[PDB]
């Protein structure tokens, strides 16, 4: 999965 | 509510506590019971809002990408006839996850964005509701999907708009709103173009400004930036 | 109770279910369902039992902990006052795992452990029960404290005796028992002799039974062996 | 902390 914050 | 007979600042302290115990559930009842009191929160305070809340979910959607796996994998050529607890179970999951989105969302729209007026705070919260109507349309199937995909849109889209024309293209929530939307675009809207093209101007934007910043303020950019970089490296 | 209405075959499933997906107090829930109906468990159903409750206490003890560090630090010589918030909170968490320890002791009174006659499944019982008065006796700081040991103890000794009686020195619940039990000999009963003495004894008579044991059994036993002497190395 | 299982 790609990263968020 | 549970929460009405605490005083804020009592509410505050105890959030604190439930982080350093890794208590998340606990944390975002209290800082539930905090938004309740009707008072404006703080830089700090948002933060608790949002780390409580982002944990919370975030084992809600890992566990229900693992249950819906199980559900695909019950459903192929070739699988035995297993019943219907699978979907039962994946449904419970998913109904809490989203009464979990819709109470944070709840919060933003009464009344946190409408007395949120200086840019750090709206934009905070903005982000916040692209988020949630995100983490929705992860589990969306029916006639609503479209309308919760255009929500996490609009929100994330005021909160792009504001940003451009207040913050410097370093500042850290500025940088954090582009990642989650250009995973947004990449993960939901059907659009990683878009996704690659935020995030790579993003990145450069930053990258020319950074010469402006203190020590601190360079690694936190910096960091975010890495996100990006991250992401584009996933893409491409 | 909550789960009255739903099958015992679909508590075990949504049960395994809820472990992969690393939900446990789900897990819990549904096992709880399960033991009331009535029948006995098998082997693989004690297991999902254990694991799951297992799961639940072990986070509330973890947090416990941290906030009665915190506490004992509010207490010391020059630490500025803060407030009840800390002893509530910690009081609220203490309070939630006393319940799970007393739901899970209700369990084995009503009725697992009376229907138990087996062996090996009383044996896993009276571990459980003596494992739960243990993390009860962990928190206890008033006039019960005593009492709440002793039950601990009564639990592991009967264990304990039905165990040598009935089971190899390399049965792995026998092991795990030992191991245990020469837990609360150092942690709680403030007897790290006796612990000492328990965990070399136990690995030894092991030691001298593995030649029986096929390759799988031999993982097992070892494994659980290898546990024993990093307490004693721990300890010495 | 010591080993339990
Ligand atoms: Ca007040
Ligand atoms: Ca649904
Ligand atoms: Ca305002
Ligand atoms: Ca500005
Ligand atoms: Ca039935
Ligand atoms: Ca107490
Ligand atoms: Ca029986
Ligand atoms: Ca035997
Ligand atoms: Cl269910
Ligand atoms: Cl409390």
């Amino acid at each position: 999965f790609p990263a968020t914050v | 509510g549970a929460m009405g007979s605490m005083e804020r600042a009592s509410l505050i302290q105890k959030a604190k506590l439930a982080e350093q115990a890794e208590r998340y559930e606990d944390m975002a009842a209290f800082m539930k019971g905090a938004v309740e009191k009707g008072e404006e929160l703080s830089c700090e305070e948002r933060n608790l809002l949002s780390v409580a809340y982002k944990n919370v979910v975030g084992g809600q959607r890992a566990a229900w990408r693992v249950l819906s796996s199980i559900e695909q994998k019950s459903n192929e050529e070739g699988s035995e006839e297993k019943g219907p607890e699978v979907r039962e179970y994946r449904e419970k999951v998913e109904t809490e996850l989203q009464g979990v989105c819709d109470t944070v969302l709840g919060l933003l729209d009464s009344h946190l964005i409408k007395e949120a007026g200086d840019a750090e705070s709206r934009v905070f919260y903005l982000k916040m509701k692209g988020d949630y109507y995100r983490y929705l349309a992860e589990v969306a199937t029916g006639d609503d999907k479209k309308r919760i995909i255009d929500s996490a849109r609009s929100a994330y889209q005021e909160a792009m708009d504001i940003s451009k024309k207040e913050m410097p293209p370093t500042n850290p929530i500025r940088l954090g709103l582009a990642l989650n939307f250009s995973v947004f675009h990449y993960e939901i809207a059907n659009s990683p173009e878009e996704a690659i093209s935020l995030a790579k101007t993003t990145f450069d934007e930053a990258m020319a400004d950074l010469h402006t910043l203190s020590e601190d303020s360079y690694k936190d950019s910096t960091l975010i930036m890495q996100l990006l970089r991250d992401n584009l490296t996933l893409w491409t």
